């Protein structure tokens, strides 16, 4: 119009979430626990020698 | 020393030794077995926490 040139209104979003990139360590001692409960169970049999005979 | 005396008290003899031996070997096993069980449960207590 005359000169000037008429632009829309812009929309805003209402709202943003904010979540954040983190480092991956990738630790390995962590979930090995069951290689600590097949410790626990090492179960060594001794038979007594000199009861049989 | 009559013929049969004398091997009668070596044959004496010849059997306490056996069982002397086994009742040693059996004390000796358990205390070894004992050990290892003392030192794999303290291992594993202290392997509990680092982990943690
Ligand atoms: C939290 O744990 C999850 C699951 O173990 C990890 O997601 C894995 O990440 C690796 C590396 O990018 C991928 O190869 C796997 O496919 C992912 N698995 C799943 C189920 O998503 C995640 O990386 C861990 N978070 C941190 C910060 O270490």
């Amino acid at each position: 119009c005359f000169g000037v040139t008429f632009k829309k209104p812009l929309v805003a979003e209402e709202k943003t979430s904010l979540e954040p990139q983190l480092p991956h360590l990738q630790l390995r001692l962590p979930h090995l626990v069951g290689i600590i409960a097949k410790i626990k169970g090492i179960k060594i049999e001794v038979t007594s020698s000199g009861e049989s005979i | 020393n009559n013929n049969y005396s004398k091997l009668r008290s070596m044959g004496y003899a010849l059997t306490g030794a056996v069982q002397t031996l086994a009742q040693i070997s059996d004390i000796n096993d358990q205390n070894l077995q004992q050990g290892i069980y003392l030192l794999r449960d303290h291992i594993v207590t202290l392997m509990e926490a680092t982990l943690h």
